[PDB]
């Protein structure tokens, strides 16, 4: 728990260091094992501070290019929303700049990876603001594939100054929106069962999944017969025969991927006994 | 005009009296130097029949190409409805009674502008009734230019290929400037002796023939017959044929790339179909294949991986899948195996050991 | 700070002698730009065309085609435009900025919505607006990239321009990098004659380097001088990496700055006189400052007593003292670049080049180790006691006229040595006279006035700039050198030992349960695996269920 | 004199508005009986006339119409429309089109009616109408069909006198037509044109030859009824009998050799016309084939050798290159070996022929039979024997 | 003038032999018309079953009643689907005919909104105000349902479909139902066992009034003979026809398909093929080598007629042939002599 601060004490003492190279055109750039967060917002809250930050976080999904220079645009710079084209845009917001000098901008974005930031387009905009020399650029990259994306043009278009900034923190706010699998039988041990099984058999799986997910808004959908299910097998050239249908659904039923409830008329209809976000993630990896 | 008097003689008489009617549409097909345009034009201006002449290469679209032919009779034109509207309403004691002549040259662009107006020019006489001749001329064969609801079959008239006698009675006595037209003769019945069997054009040989004619009668003016000796290896100097500097880790990448190209697949672990042409190369294994060939082992940096964006920039190596450039990259080399070899004698690393072949 | 009006200074006069060289380089391609233009000026449907090859350079260049736009304005011949390929995907936006730009070269020196342009008003600005010139202008369409120009769009453009030719006498320029076999790909035999090329040159970065390095970084104009690494890492990064004097020149800026940013012993960083009034500005602070660093500790070394104090307690005889270590210094670096230029055209002649071939190289290697404790040295000793005779006589009285041009015109000194040396081989031209002009370049020069950068005198810090590995992590750009040797070299550090251990696809049945054969505890690993898919030294990967795998080697 | 030629050329290459109509007896009937009810009476029709193309129709409508304008209350009463779906792309185009042959241009464009047909029933409104569709496939392909289906619904339900005459070759028409357009049609009204028999065909051929009642034009004459039988003569009509049955290639032959007739040639005769023969019979792609340069020939016999080898596979330049260099292979020296450049210059050449097509690393297939190539190999002017021989290794 | 006044008889008629129908209909309006209330109809029917027609028919009865008082009164629109350019022109039509006149279909649009938000609108065929996003069917439907909107829709179409992507249906009309119109009007003659011989057919109205009236035309230049002559110049497929007329070489080049399709056993195959077979045939018949520019003419002829569906010329060799006629068609064409 000790350590961590005075390193992020440490860099601090470059940031004056920053501002002059800010002030040179060119845009300072942090390697880290772990998070800024605490270096970059105090960078919010010792060096930029003052006004005029721009913060857009590219681990968060909601900000957007387009939301980007327009959260730029609407509340801090205050002009408008950001016109359609991305190019105008900025023809019309350095039309302001060209003709209104001296307003310095720094904008500081944890995680450019993105997406939106992605796209060639939105790295020809960051391209040519962080080019445009009003405002400033101190990006926090994870992504070993991050100097990939970043061609002659866009290394020249952003003067780039890479700095140690080995990191140790998480990566908790950075962390949070991520999301992963091991959080009814779990997503895992359902695909491990149905690997070792036919193609048809994921299929008729697949087709059972589809029905139940489909009217799973309706409390009086108890589920399929099996002749009826027969048949939308047969339709699909998943099983011949009432012997492989019946065969493959008691192997099923042997490892828990189907229960039968006898409706009000004697006959068995058939659920799957599995969480139904759980199949609905089922259908989309197996796609 | 020499060689074609007998298509003269043809497309004369199809001509007839000026006051006639001659074939709604007539079609010419032959090479480009067979010399089509320059007896069509000689035998409009010579008469002289009044006509136009269009490029349709030049006029790609409709207004341009329908706009130049109302023009040149002597006007917004946009779809052929109004040019038979337009061409009808020109008349004059100049066009009243006589027959109008329309040349189409290229008309195989035609087939990919509209799809009416190739059927409306076959028929644009009983269009129009004016008393028009539409002339298409164009290298393509005429079965396909049919569409599927037919049109009007014009007259196919095929103009043919020069042979080696009719090139050089063209070609030759036409121009003996300084000397006897039989010197100029035996001059030209050389330069065909060696160009004709892979240049057939009669416009190119015209450019050699005055090319190397001073080089061929240079020895009469230092007094040194039968020059054919003199010319003939300076003539086949000609037949036959009428330095990139980059860096030193790009060059390995770059010829790394071409051992990608060459070897493929599983020969990666002995080493580390040519007519088909070059293979994907996963960005991983470039890399590996370079750290592999370097033999100097310089850890990765940014400007390296620059380089190879920069290579693939460069248009030296191209990707399949450009969207996919990061995620994994199936580039492609495009270069060799000459300039692989010259940037490893420069290096002085041998190219040819590490091919499979 | 001073040190940045110095920057300012030194600097735009850097980039001015850069731009006015680069109008200068391009002066002579220029005059034959514009002497070939108007040769072929002097001298149908076919359009002649100038072939530029400027080696993958691309924004520095971009300076000289708004010299031509300029330029060719100006000698009252063309009115010139230039089409880029990028912009130019389909065969409307080419005649539509043909002639935007045709009607424009018309506008921009007097000092619409511009939808509005097509293919008709160049045939008209050399009809209309001058039909009867009568001297037709040329317009050189400076094709800045015909290499991207789309190949079809290409064609269509040479074949309807050169179909419509000579009514417009049509050349164009191409900004190229390779030489002719590419364009004679890309652009189609058809083409290759209708463009009735003549192939020119044009020159690349790395004259430019070695150029810029033999004038500007070595000049004795500015005190700066670089250590040995950040000049090889420089270099490297230049030469290794990427060819823009671009990036050797921002990364030189960024070297004199960052130097600059040391510490203030550099304000004696000047003109011995510039420096002495800074000397007189001097203070007690920096007074403790040069009684620290080595070469002064040196300087301490060996010496004396209360002479000793009065540089170390009162600060007067050191003041003194300092111009006696600064004068020096700028002496003994003048006495250098006078002698370094006369060893290159000594060996630069020489074969082998075992030392070095351009004057950056001797630089380089001179300064690296010592010449004389190097053995490649001595071998080039051996190769000017074979050569001997006239081969020698000849580049040495070149070296003469041209390092004698160097001492009339080039360097000031009168350093007293040179005319010495110079009397010796005036002598000469009227073997152990090679060899005592040599031991002359030895004992007197290499020996003398060429030594090493660490031999030197007093203070060669703060003038010579140490430091090089920060700048290396603020340019080089290497990350992944940090992150491997950090992950590698806990439970994160752990992790990506067993990210290097398992196999090369690890089941999540057996490697949840690998890692937990192996190793709150699983929460980690899974964010140190959905990092290490953001870091990337894996992938949140299919090619088998719940799995990670690697594209990073 | 020449008057012979002012005649022929009138009838052959300008369609004749008076000639002689052969076996459309039937079909006349039927198209002017028609024609005089809609024109004489108030009744309105519709009706196609439909065969091939060549034959027939536009001379049928052009004999019928002019006969029935011949009557005086018809001349001053009956107005006709020529529509055709070449000129009028556009019902919109169309409909301006009816009001400017119906001299209606008066509207004058300062009422733009709510509907199409508004427009339509405003113009006929201001008292019959023929209405003449050539190229009536081309009109059921407009959008939403909104020119046929009104001119029907005008046909049927207004009471406005009208006749809509369709020609096309398609034997398919009925099938372009929604349900509702191919109902208001007055039902499958149909004219059929097609061919006649051989003798017919000759009795037609010395028809359209001969002359009118216009001395000279009896000993024309005489001369052409000469040429009616001959056994050259019937044995070249045949050949084209059994391709054509059609009087419009039929009327090219004629004129082709009408060209051989001048003062000095007073008539036809058997060579005249079988020299105008041998003009139609060539094969144009032979033709192309034969002004070839060595080189590119050599690159076809490698591409017979690729489809030949690989089972008719296409192919790129690299393996035509391939197989090309194994042919100089044979002699140590170079005779036929040139730069790869210059070889795809040529190759380049044949696709920009069309003698090749596309679907280097572009695959291609060869637009040549084989037959052709080894035909047009022996007609080669200047073939030399080893490029023989490499053709017939396969 | 005898037979000749039932010419006159034929093209329109009157009035309506659809006798049930129309009763639904009109109670239809007039339970909705009587209530001051709204309501939509959808009519369903063959081109030719008298939907139109009979409509035409209720409102003319509506509007005599509207003059006694029996029924509300009065307004009445219609607008026809395929009498427009551009659908939007709908909008514009309706406020014609009513108050408010010209417009542009957005500001008509939204005034027949306010209006609606009693009269009877008839649109017939709006199969032909089908767009992407199918805004005008949505309001004209949605229009009578509104509390305000005091409106009456008589939608005619021609599948029982439309309304999927309050309805009625029409069926084609039968043999005894055919019968019934042509004889309806005869009156002239009160001939007849024509009237039931043209009577089997399906099903449009259209056909019978048409085909008789071209059967008094055979007869003038009635008998059954006649109609059997009326009806074989009219639904006889042409197909058949032109078969035995083609030339020789065109036969034999159908005669080369037939070959290749009974080869490979397909519905598609290539010039080229075809090619080879034509030239067997040619061979065996004593006819000349058939060159390949002739045999591209005649497979255009072929191909310009529709009994042939080929690919553009241009691909030349690769040209694909399919027959637009059944080759159980072809080989009775070819076999029957
Ligand atoms: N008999 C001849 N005498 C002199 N020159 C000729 C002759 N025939 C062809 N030429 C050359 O060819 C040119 C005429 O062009 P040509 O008639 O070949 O055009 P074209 O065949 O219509 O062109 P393309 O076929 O490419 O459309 C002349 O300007 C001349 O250079
Ligand atoms: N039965 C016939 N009577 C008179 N002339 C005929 C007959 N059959 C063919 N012809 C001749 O063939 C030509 C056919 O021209 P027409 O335009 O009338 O029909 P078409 O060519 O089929 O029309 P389309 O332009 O639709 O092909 C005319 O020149 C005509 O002289
Ligand atoms: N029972 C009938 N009595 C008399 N004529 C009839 C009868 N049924 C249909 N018709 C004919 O049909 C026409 C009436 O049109 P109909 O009602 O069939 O139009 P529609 O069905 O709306 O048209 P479509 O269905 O093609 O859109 C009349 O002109 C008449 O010739
Ligand atoms: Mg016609
Ligand atoms: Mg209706």
């Amino acid at each position: 728990s000790a350590e961590l601060k005075q390193l992020n004490q440490q860099y601090e003492k470059l940031f004056h260091k920053w501002m002059l190279q800010l002030h040179l055109g060119f845009n300072i750039v942090l390697y880290g094992l772990g998070s800024k967060r605490d270096l970059l917002e105090r960078f919010r809250t010792t060096m930029l501070q003052d006004s005029i930050h721009v913060v857009i976080n590219g681990f968060f999904p909601g900000i957007s290019v387009k939301s980007v220079l327009n959260s730029i645009t609407e509340e801090v710079l205050d002009h408008m929303g950001t016109f359609r084209s991305i190019l105008d845009q900025l023809d019309w917001i350095v039309n302001k700049f060209k003709e209104d000098s001296s307003l310095e901008l720094f904008l500081l974005i944890h995680n450019l990876d993105s997406q939106m930031l992605r796209g060639e387009k939105s790295q020809q905009i960051i391209g040519q603001l962080s080019s445009l020399h009003n405002i400033y650029l101190i990006a926090s990259i994870d992504h070993l594939n991050a100097p990939l994306m970043w061609d002659h043009a866009k290394q020249s278009l952003f003067n780039w100054l890479w700095y140690e900034t080995t990191t140790y923190s998480p990566y908790t706010e950075e962390t949070s929106y991520e999301n992963s699998l091991l959080v009814s039988l779990p997503l895992s041990s359902l695909t491990h069962v149905l690997r070792s099984l036919t193609p048809n058999a994921r299929g008729i799986f697949r087709l059972l999944i589809k029905y139940q997910l489909d009217n799973q808004d309706n409390p009086s959908y108890i589920g399929l017969s099996f002749q009826d299910f027969y048949q939308q097998c047969r339709e699909a050239f998943l099983v011949n025969s009432d012997l492989t249908l019946r065969a493959q659904l008691t192997e099923f039923r042997d490892h828990k991927l189907i229960r039968t409830k006898k409706g009000t008329d004697g006959v068995e209809y058939l659920l799957i006994p599995v969480d139904n976000g759980t199949l609905t993630d089922f259908l989309e990896k197996e796609e | 005009v020499l060689c074609r008097e007998s298509q003269v003689s043809i497309l004369q008489s199809l001509f007839g009296e000026r006051h006639h009617f001659s074939f709604p549409s007539i079609f010419i097909y032959g090479h480009t130097a067979s010399g089509k345009t320059y007896v069509t034009q000689t035998l409009l201006k010579t008469l002289e029949l009044p006509h136009v002449f269009v490029n349709c290469v030049e006029c790609f679209t409709l207004r341009l190409l329908l706009e130049q032919i109302l023009n040149k009779l002597n006007t917004c034109e946009t779809f052929n409805d109004f040019v038979r509207l337009f061409k009808q309403v020109t008349t004059a004691e100049n066009l009243k009674d006589q027959t109008v002549y329309i040349v189409l040259d290229k008309a195989e662009y035609l087939r990919d502008m509209e799809a009416n107006l190739l059927p409306g020019f076959l028929r644009l006489q009983e269009l129009a009734d004016r008393n028009v001749t539409v002339l298409f001329l164009s290298e393509i064969v005429w079965e396909k230019f049919r569409p599927n609801t037919g049109c009007f079959e014009p007259f196919v008239l095929y103009f043919p290929d020069y042979s080696i006698g009719n090139l050089q009675k063209i070609l030759s006595h036409d121009h003996p400037p300084e000397y006897s037209a039989d010197f100029y003769a035996a001059y030209i019945n050389i330069l065909l002796g060696v160009f004709y069997t892979v240049c057939r054009d009669l416009k190119e040989l015209r450019h050699l023939a005055v090319l190397n004619f001073p080089k061929y009668c240079e020895p009469v003016v230092k007094g040194e017959r039968k020059l054919w000796r003199n010319i003939e290896p300076h003539l086949k100097k000609a037949m036959q044929t009428v330095h990139v500097e980059l860096p030193y880790y790009s060059k390995f990448i770059l010829i790394a790339a071409y051992l990608a190209s060459y070897n493929p697949a599983r020969t990666d672990k002995r080493f580390f179909n040519h007519l088909l042409g070059p293979k994907p190369f996963p960005l991983d294994r470039l890399l590996a294949i370079l750290y592999s060939i370097v033999d100097s082992r310089v850890a990765p940096t940014a400007n390296i991986f620059s380089q190879i964006t920069s290579l693939v920039t460069l248009q030296l190596l191209t990707l399949v899948g450009h969207d996919d450039q990061l995620d994994g990259p199936k580039y492609k080399c495009t270069v060799s195996l000459d300039f692989i070899r010259a940037i490893a004698r420069t290096v002085n690393f041998d190219i040819i050991k590490y091919l499979y072949d | 700070k001073l040190r940045f009006e110095t920057y300012q200074l030194i600097w735009q006069q850097m980039k001015s002698e850069n731009e006015r060289l680069q109008e200068e380089l391009n002066k002579n391609l220029f005059d034959n730009l514009i002497e070939f233009l108007q040769k072929s000026h002097s001298g149908l449907r076919e359009i002649p065309t100038a072939a530029l090859v400027l080696g993958v350079n691309v924004t520095d260049h971009d300076l000289t085609f708004g010299s031509l736009t300029e330029a060719l304005q100006n000698n009252v011949t063309p009115y010139v435009v230039s089409l880029q390929a990028k912009d130019c995907p389909d065969m409307k936006h080419f005649l539509q900025k043909l002639i935007s730009q045709l009607m424009d070269c018309c506008v921009d020196i007097k000092s619409y919505m511009t939808v509005t342009q097509k293919t008709d008003p160049k045939m008209l600005s050399k009809k209309r607006t001058t039909s009867s010139q009568w001297q037709s202008p040329p317009v050189v369409v400076i094709l800045k990239d015909m290499e991207s120009f789309a190949t079809k769009v290409l064609q269509d453009f040479i074949i309807i321009s050169s179909q419509h030719l000579h009514e417009f006498p049509l050349i164009l320029i191409f900004g190229i990098a390779t030489s002719p076999i590419i364009i004679h790909r890309l652009l189609p035999h058809a083409v290759s004659s209708l463009l009735c090329i003549e192939l020119f040159q044009s020159l690349s970065c790395k004259e430019h380097l070695t150029t810029v390095l033999d004038k500007l970084l070595l000049t004795t104009q500015f005190p700066f001088k670089i250590n040995e690494k950040v000049l090889q890492v420089l270099t490297n990064i230049f030469l290794y990496h990427d060819f823009s004097v671009q990036n050797f020149i921002k990364g030189l800026q960024l070297s004199l700055l960052e130097h600059f940013y040391s510490q203030p012993l550099s304000v004696l960083c000047c003109n011995l006189p510039e420096a002495k009034r800074r000397i007189n500005f001097l203070s007690n602070n920096q007074c403790e400052n040069i009684r620290r660093l080595p070469s002064f500790r040196r300087y301490v070394e060996k010496q004396a007593s209360e002479k000793q104090v009065a540089l170390l307690t009162n600060e007067r005889y050191l003041k003194e003292e300092t111009q006696l270590l600064l004068e020096n210094l700028h002496v003994y670096h003048m006495n250098y670049f006078l002698v370094l230029r006369c060893l290159h055209k000594f060996t630069s002649s020489l074969p082998k080049y075992p030392l070095g071939r351009q004057i950056r190289e001797l630089y380089c290697t001179c300064l690296e180790k010592n010449i004389w404790d190097s053995e490649e040295y001595a071998s080039v000793l051996q190769l000017l006691r074979m050569l001997a005779k006239d081969e020698l006589m000849t580049i040495l009285e070149k070296c003469f006229k041209v390092f004698k041009s160097y001492c009339e015109n080039h360097l000031g000194s009168t350093a007293k040595r040179i005319e010495e040396f110079l009397a010796q081989f005036q002598s000469l031209d009227a073997k152990f006279e090679v060899l005592r002009e040599n031991v002359v370049n030895f004992i007197d020069c290499l020996v003398r006035e060429y030594l090493l950068p660490p031999e030197t005198q007093p203070l060669h810090e703060v003038v010579y700039f140490s430091a090089a590995h920060a700048l290396r992590e603020h340019l080089n750009a290497a990350p992944r050198i940090a992150l491997h040797t950090a992950l590698n070299n806990p439970d994160i550090c752990i992790a990506y030992k067993l990210h290097l251990e398992c196999s090369r696809l690890i089941n999540l049945v057996d490697w949840s349960e690998a890692f937990a054969t192996v190793v709150i505890i699983h929460a980690r690993f899974i964010r140190a695996v959905s990092e290490l898919e953001l870091l990337g030294f894996i992938k949140p990967t299919k090619q088998k269920t719940d799995h990670v795998a690697r594209l990073t080697w | 004199l020449s008057q012979v030629q002012r005649i022929l050329r009138e009838r052959f290459c300008r369609q004749s508005p008076h000639s002689n109509l052969f076996g459309v007896q039937v079909q006349y009937k039927h198209l002017s009986e028609l024609l005089k009810r809609t024109a004489l009476h108030g009744e309105s029709n519709s009706v196609l006339i439909i065969g091939p193309r060549g034959s027939g129709k536009t001379m049928l409508i052009n004999h019928a119409l002019k006969e029935l304008m011949e009557i005086e209350e018809v001349s001053e009463n009956v107005l006709q429309v020529h529509l055709n779906g070449l000129l009028q792309i556009n019902d919109k185009i169309a409909l301006k089109e009816i009001t400017r042959q119906l001299n209606l241009e008066n509207v004058v464009g300062d009422k733009v009616f709510g509907s199409f047909a508004e427009n339509l029933s405003f113009l006929l409104e201001a008292c019959p109408v023929i209405f003449i569709l050539d190229e009536f496939d081309l009109f059921a392909h407009h959008k939403n069909q909104t020119l046929l289906y009104n001119l029907f619904d005008i046909s049927q339900s207004a009471q406005t006198p009208i006749a809509v005459i369709g020609l096309t070759c398609r034997l398919d028409i009925l099938e372009l037509l929604e349900k509702r357009v191919k109902s208001r049609f007055s039902h499958r009204q149909i004219h059929l044109m097609n061919s006649f028999g051989f003798p017919q065909y000759v009795k037609i051929f010395k028809e359209q030859l001969s002359l009118p009642a216009e001395v000279f034009a009896e000993k024309w004459n005489e001369n052409v009824q000469y040429l009616s039988e001959d056994r050259s003569v019937q044995e070249v009509l045949q050949k084209h009998f059994n391709i054509s049955k059609n009087l419009r290639s039929l009327h090219m032959l004629l004129m082709l050799a009408l060209n051989r007739v001048t003062a000095s040639h007073p008539f036809m005769t058997a060579v005249d016309l079988m020299e105008a023969s041998q003009l139609c019979s060539m094969d144009s792609k032979a033709n192309i084939v034969h002004g070839l340069s060595v080189l590119e020939i050599c690159l076809i016999i490698a591409m017979k050798h690729l489809n030949d080898i690989y089972e008719e596979e296409p192919f790129n330049f690299q393996m035509v290159y391939n197989e090309f260099q194994k042919f100089v292979q044979r002699k140590a020296h170079s005779v036929y070996n040139f730069e790869k450049p210059v070889v795809m210059k040529a190759f380049e050449h044949l696709q920009q022929l069309e003698l090749i097509k596309p679907m280097e690393y572009q695959l291609m297939k060869l637009l040549l039979d084989n037959t052709q190539i080894m035909n047009a190999l022996q007609k080669y002017p200047n073939c030399p024997t080893d490029v023989r021989q490499w053709a017939t290794s396969s | 003038e005898a037979r000749l006044r039932l010419h006159v008889s034929a093209v329109p008629e009157s009035l309506p032999c659809r006798e049930q129908e129309f009763q639904d209909i009109y109670n239809f309006v007039e339970s909705k018309l009587l209530d001051h209330t709204g309501g939509c109809m959808y009519i369903s029917g063959v081109p030719g079953t008298g939907k139109t027609a009979t409509v035409h028919e209720v409102i003319r009865c509506l509007q005599q009643a509207a003059q006694a008082n029996d029924v509300p009164p009065f307004q009445y629109i219609e607008v026809n689907g395929m009498k427009l350019t551009e659908p939007h022109q709908v909008y514009v039509q309706i406020l014609q005919k009513l108050t408010g006149q010209k417009a542009t279909a957005n500001h008509a649009a939204e005034l027949l909104a306010k209006q609606f938000c009693t009269t009877v609108l008839l649109v017939d065929e709006l199969d032909i105000l089908w767009t992407h996003k199918q805004d005008i069917m949505y309001n004209l439907f949605d229009w009578p349902t509104h509390k305000e909107a005091r409106l009456v829709v008589l939608a005619i179409a021609n599948t029982m479909d439309l309304p999927e992507r309050t309805r009625m249906c029409f069926q084609p009309y039968t043999y005894s139902q055919l019968q019934q119109i042509l004889r309806s009007r005869l009156k002239h003659l009160k001939i007849q066992l024509v009237a039931r011989k043209v009577a089997a057919l399906s099903g449009d109205a259209r056909r019978c009034l048409d085909i008789c009236r071209r059967a008094t035309e055979i007869c003038e230049f009635v008998t059954i003979a006649h109609s059997m002559e009326a009806v074989d110049e009219m639904f006889s497929s042409s197909y058949i026809t032109a078969i035995k007329n083609s030339s020789v070489l065109e036969q034999s080049f159908l005669r080369a398909i037939l070959a290749e399709f009974r080869r490979s056993g397909l519905e598609e195959a290539t010039f080229q093929q075809i090619y080879s077979q034509h030239v067997a045939l040619c061979r065996m018949e004593g006819l000349p080598y058939p060159t390949m520019s002739e045999t591209m003419a005649v497979c255009s002829h072929l191909g310009s007629c529709r009994l042939l569906l080929v690919e553009p010329s241009r691909n030349d060799l690769l040209l694909r042939v399919r027959l637009n006629v059944s080759q159980d068609d072809v080989l009775y064409a070819l076999k029957d002599e």
